[PDB]
RNA sequence: UUGUGGCAGCCAAGCGUUCAUAGCGACGUUGCUUUUUGAUCCUUCGAUGUCGGCUCUUCCUAUCAUUGCGAAGCAGAAUUCACCAAGUGUUGGAUUGUUCACCCACCAAUAGGGAACGUGAGCUGGGUUUAGACCGUCGUGAGACAGGUUAGUUUUACCCUACUGAUGACAGUGUCGCGAUAGUAAUUCAACCUAGUACGAGAGGAACCGUUGAUUCACACAAUUGGUCAUCGCGCUUGGUUGAAAAGCCAGUGGCGCGAAGCUACCGUGUGCCGGAUUAUGACUGAACGCCUCUAAGUCAGAAUCCAAGCUAGCAUGCGACG
RNA sequence: GGUGAACAGCCUCUGGCCAAUGGAACAAUGUAGGCAAGGGAAGUCGGCAAAACGGAUCCGUAACUUCGGGAAAAGGAUUG
């Protein structure tokens, strides 16, 4: 499927909400897909599957856990080409359990190991990079 | 070979090298090593510095 | 009493004790199982780890989504320049294990290989192999090494070549005494084995001779020194938080109250490094043999006419001349290591095995800070 | 010792829509366990440092997942019962000092346990357990509380052994070897195809082979990325100072920017292993017993099991060849 | 003496000292000092320890109030 690529998104992160859904903010809590270790926070990428809490936005969308997908990540990762991209500030996008987007639209650039994973986020995208 | 050029220095990165920056206005920035990255993440203007090909071009040297 | 929350072991056990190697040279401890059905060949060979470098491929992996794209992979280059055969050995069966059944050695030795006998070579009279060379200029001494090489022929069941290599040809190592030992022949029957090594002394083999390209090697060393050292760095061990009285990089506990003993498997602080270990299934990307055009770091893609060595050399090891291999990820040891290259023992029948490697750059830009220009050529051209 | 705590058998009234035994099994009844609690008071009161957590190791099975199986009121999917099975794994967090508890989430799974209720010259000192102090109930009072709260010193290893590594004598000296024996390491999951196929009224809905990755772990290594700077490498710069410039120097590394080399990171990269015997189980031939029958004699297929192979050590005061 | 609000810290002049047993090496664990990518208390009984803020000028300054304060609130800008 995907590559392993650098986790720079622990437990308790706080990461910006780049969609028009009303969530200016989202609070990571757990990832999915992560077989722990002890000790260890588990640690979100582009295109992991999160579950995220909304602490600072729209108050229909505030106190409850929900799946959300990393789409921009500050830390360098290493592609296959060799050249290590990264972005300008962690960002993600709430979904729905299937993985369908929940919002309109991405703000933002997005990545393309994210777009090429999750079709539907993929469509909404602006400018995949 | 497709080499790329650097976007603070101005110099051919070669393939296999490389660090690239998407800011968030969506723009790609493709640095050759760490000290054009941190050159530029200090706010710093290549056309300035006095080794950067910008300088070098704007002063026709 | 039990462990509240269960985590797997720091460290492994099957590589103990580890400790200073016995050995330099990394011993092969298994060869591949003859075949007698196969052409006669060797099954090992000598190497040193000159450095490391990256190359871009283009993938062919179908069902992968690097399949027809380029990927950057770090190679290490290993200057491998052509052993010299100067012994034979043979070896029998009894049931105690196999036994050096008798070793027949070359007229001439190199001024090299002859200085592996001595610790001081130099206030040495050098006389190693003086008087045995002078089984070669009489009429008996011919007899009865023809005899030695009846007996090998008639009894022997695993048979060795002596091999040294010509640890001058690299000016870079500051080292004048050859690195000797035995590489297995494998193929053929036991008169074509000694036939085959017989009339091959004192003749250089290339590495060709015994790999192939796209073929998977094994490679054995002594892995770098770095010396007695604690234990949260020799296995691992999580550290102790930061308000804990005599220090905290240590192992809390050390066994139970029973046994009243501390156990083998408790961590404890030691040397660690310079282990010997073997690492296998390293892949074969290119050969490079001195004196044609598929010696240079020029692909089919790239043309710059350029050298497998970078700018300014490698550091600590200096600059190839001689032949070499290019390996597919890291090697054991330091810069200027010797390295022993074994045929793998599996069989290889995987994808990932079978792969078809073919180049399209191979990074040249010095590796001494951070290389910008592939050839000094290019530099002096940018600068004028 | 085992009342008590936990566990597991026997009979079979019934439940299980019909049906005692798929799955339970009441009235009864037989046992096992030493993590609970009780009983005792045998060692210890010229002191065995007392709860918990962190760390780290090892072992048990009364098996939660993981491999292989048998049974079903097993159509598929899922789930339940049991068998050979302890190799491997069993998580991040809210609140509490808590073991325990109970939620959120992941997970293939969030099983239970022992090791002087493992582990204080290993930590911590939150609880408890001195002296200060406050409240409440009690006492006429000093004071008490298996009531609540706050503050309250955690000493020593250099000995022996154990363990980790380091030399080293013993047929002169040196290269190459042999390999007794000991350790041992790999684990699991996901996606595509198979396939919306088999199965199924429909609803739903597998798997084998094949392909590509990943998780935990291990061993290496440093091309790139990152990290580190007293290269006091270059530059800039504050305060003082050598009359000034230049060059410097002091402020224990003056400070800042970049910073090669080395070291290093699942924060970077690579690699991680082939045969034989068998357990459960299902079978072959085949009697005892004119039939049947996997067992009785003989055979077979068979697993995360076993032993090898492979990897490490090899002062086994072991051995071989040659100089 | 200089900087500086300053008997702060930092550096120098008069005066006084180099007295704390020295040589080699830069291993683990320490004592003291630092720096760290992404995250930012998830660690732990507990933000313990460290980091961060810090001078000055200009603006602005909430609840509550015993009307005295809170107040250097908070929040901004500038500095060679
Ligand atoms: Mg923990
Ligand atoms: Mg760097
Ligand atoms: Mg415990
Ligand atoms: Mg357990
Ligand atoms: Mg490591
Ligand atoms: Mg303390
Ligand atoms: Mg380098
Ligand atoms: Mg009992
Ligand atoms: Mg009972
Ligand atoms: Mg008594
Ligand atoms: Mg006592
Ligand atoms: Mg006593
Ligand atoms: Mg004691
Ligand atoms: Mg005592
Ligand atoms: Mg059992
Ligand atoms: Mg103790
Ligand atoms: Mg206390
Ligand atoms: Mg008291
Ligand atoms: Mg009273
Ligand atoms: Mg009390
Ligand atoms: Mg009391
Ligand atoms: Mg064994
Ligand atoms: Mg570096
Ligand atoms: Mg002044
Ligand atoms: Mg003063
Ligand atoms: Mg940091
Ligand atoms: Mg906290
Ligand atoms: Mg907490
Ligand atoms: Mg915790
Ligand atoms: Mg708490
Ligand atoms: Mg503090
Ligand atoms: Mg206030």
């Amino acid at each position: 499927n995907k590559f392993r690529m650098s986790l720079g998104l622990p437990v308790a992160a706080t990461v910006n909400c780049a969609d028009n859904t009303g969530a200016k903010n989202l609070y990571i809590i757990s990832v999915k897909g992560i077989k722990g270790r002890l000790n260890r926070l588990p640690s979100a990428c582009v295109g992991d599957m999160v579950m995220a809490t909304v602490k600072k936005g729209k108050p229909d969308l505030r106190k409850k856990v929900m799946p959300a997908v990393i789409v921009r990540q500050r830390k360098p990762w290493r592609r296959k080409d060799g050249v290590f991209m990264y972005f300008e500030d962690n960002a993600g996008v709430i979904v729905n359990p299937k993985g369908e987007m929940k919002g309109s639209a991405i703000t933002g650039p997005i990545g393309k190991e994210c777009a090429d994973l999750w079709p539907r986020i993929a469509s909404a995208a602006n400018a995949i990079v | 070979l497709k080499t790329e050029l650097c976007r603070f220095s101005g110099q051919k990165i070669y393939p296999g090298k490389g660090i690239r920056f998407i800011r968030s206005d969506s723009q790609v920035f493709l640095f050759a090593n760490s000290k054009c990255k941190r050159y530029f993440h200090n706010r710093l203007k290549p056309a300035k510095l006095c080794w950067t090909a910008m300088y070098r071009k704007q002063h026709k040297k | 009493s039990h462990r509240k929350f269960e985590h797997p072991r720091h460290g492994s056990l099957g590589f103990l004790p580890r400790k200073r190697c016995s050995r330099h040279r990394g011993k092969v401890k298994s060869f591949p199982k003859d075949d007698q059905q196969k052409p006669c060949h060797l099954t090992a060979f000598l190497g040193y780890k000159a450095g490391m470098t990256h190359i871009v491929r283009e993938v062919e992996k179908p069902g992968s989504k690097l399949h027809k794209k380029e990927t950057c992979e770090a190679v290490t280059i290993i200057e491998t320049p052509p052993l010299v055969i100067v012994g034979l050995v043979a070896y029998v069966k009894t049931p105690r294990g196999l036994r050096t059944l008798n070793s027949v050695w070359a007229q001439h030795l190199s001024e090299d290989v002859r200085r592996r006998f001595y610790k001081n070579w130099c206030k040495s009279k050098k006389k190693a192999f003086t008087k045995y060379a002078l089984k070669y200029d009489s009429d008996s001494g011919k007899k009865e090494i023809q005899l030695q090489l009846e007996k090998m022929k008639k009894y022997a069941t695993i048979v060795r070549v002596i091999a040294h290599t010509q640890i001058r040809k690299m000016k870079g190592l500051k080292q004048k005494k050859a690195h000797l030992m035995e590489i297995q022949i494998n193929g053929g029957t036991i008169a074509d084995k000694v036939d085959y090594g017989y009339k091959f002394f004192e003749k250089e083999v290339p590495v060709e001779a015994v790999f192939q390209k796209d073929e998977m090697v094994d490679i054995i060393g002594v892995t770098k020194g770095k010396g007695y050292e604690g234990v949260v760095t020799r296995w691992g061990v999580t550290r102790l938080p930061r308000k804990t009285h005599r220090g905290l990089r240590k192992v809390a506990c050390i066994g139970a109250w029973h046994p009243a003993r501390v156990s083998y498997t408790v961590a404890r602080a030691g040397q660690n490094g310079y282990h010997h270990r073997t690492e296998m299934n390293k892949k074969i990307y290119k050969m490079g043999k001195s004196g044609q055009e598929s010696h240079e770091a020029c692909t089919e893609f790239d043309r710059t006419e350029k050298d497998i060595t970078p700018m300014g050399g490698f550091p600590h090891y200096g600059v190839v001349k001689g032949d070499y291999l290019m390996i597919k990820g890291c090697c054991v040891g330091p810069k200027k290591r010797v390295v022993t290259l074994r045929q793998s023992l599996l069989k290889q029948t995987s994808r990932l095995a079978l792969e078809e490697i073919k180049l399209k750059f191979i990074d040249t830009s010095s590796k001494f800070g951070h290389g910008r220009f592939q050839t000094t050529d290019e530099k002096q051209k940018f600068y004028g």
